[PDB]
């Protein structure tokens, strides 16, 4: 059996293609500050994609953004997970 | 012994792996490109997660487009055999498929094409995990 | 709140 090359990667991609990405001057990017909240809160206890899932909907719930400038006023943003993986994830073992 | 499923990545080696972390801040004037305020309280962020996940994290900051390449590719030619995953986080600027150097853009595909599993022995059929923070175009979400 |  051979694997194929592009086999085992994941993509974790801040916004949909297309798209902008935020990123707040004081707290950081939206995306970042989300992932790192939910593999604090669930790395020991959920599978990676679930993970991810979750930081979807944080991004997506609690985000918009606040701007003098009309053509960038309130708008939000959905990350977009890319899994080219053959396996379950999990952080911990045994 | 008993019944065996092999539905997860073995994820018990000696080590959880690598954590490279590209924090981009600063461009070169003539690219006209912005500073990026905020992404050090993303990359001290990182770093504390994926340390407390037991990953060996290196931190790298305003690398130009050649220091990317020769990064990626010295990283993808050290001996992962004792290491269970790969992870790397880019905090950039960015177009659909292209993320910047301090002095221009690289095209995502060279950057992953090193930890293919025909080029890195070691990362085969371990899980590669690319963290990408930076644009993909110029469309707004309305909601 | 920025663009990248
Ligand atoms: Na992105
Ligand atoms: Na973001
Ligand atoms: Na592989």
């Amino acid at each position: 059996h051979k694997i194929p090359v592009e086999a085992d990667f994941l993509y974790a991609y801040s916004t949909a293609p297309g798209y902008y990405s935020w990123r707040n001057s004081k707290d950081g990017s939206w995306f970042i500050q989300s992932l790192c909240a939910m593999l604090k809160q669930y790395a020991d206890k959920l599978e990676f994609m679930h993970i991810l899932t979750r930081v979807n909907r944080k991004v997506a719930a609690e985000f918009e953004s606040f701007s003098f400038d009309a053509t960038f006023h309130a708008k939000k943003q959905i990350p977009c997970i890319v899994s080219m993986l053959t396996k379950e994830l999990y952080f911990y073992h045994h | 012994s008993g019944i065996s499923l092999d539905n997860s990545y073995k994820m018990d080696y000696p080590e959880m792996g690598l954590c490279i972390i590209i924090n981009n801040k600063n461009f070169h004037k003539s690219t006209g490109m912005t500073s990026r305020s905020g992404t050090d309280v993303d990359a001290a962020n990182l770093r504390e997660t994926f340390r407390n996940l037991k990953y060996e994290v290196r931190n790298k900051n305003d690398l130009t487009r050649e220091e990317i390449v020769e990064l990626m590719r010295d990283v993808s030619k050290e001996d992962h055999s004792k290491r269970s995953s790969f992870v790397c986080v880019l905090l950039s600027h960015g177009e659909e498929g292209i993320i910047f150097g301090t002095n221009g853009p690289v095209d995502l595909k060279k950057i992953t094409n090193f930890f293919r599993g025909d080029r890195c022995r070691s990362l085969t059929g371990k899980p590669k995990l690319f963290i990408i923070q930076a644009c993909r175009g110029t469309e707004l979400d309305c909601g | 709140d920025e663009v990248d």
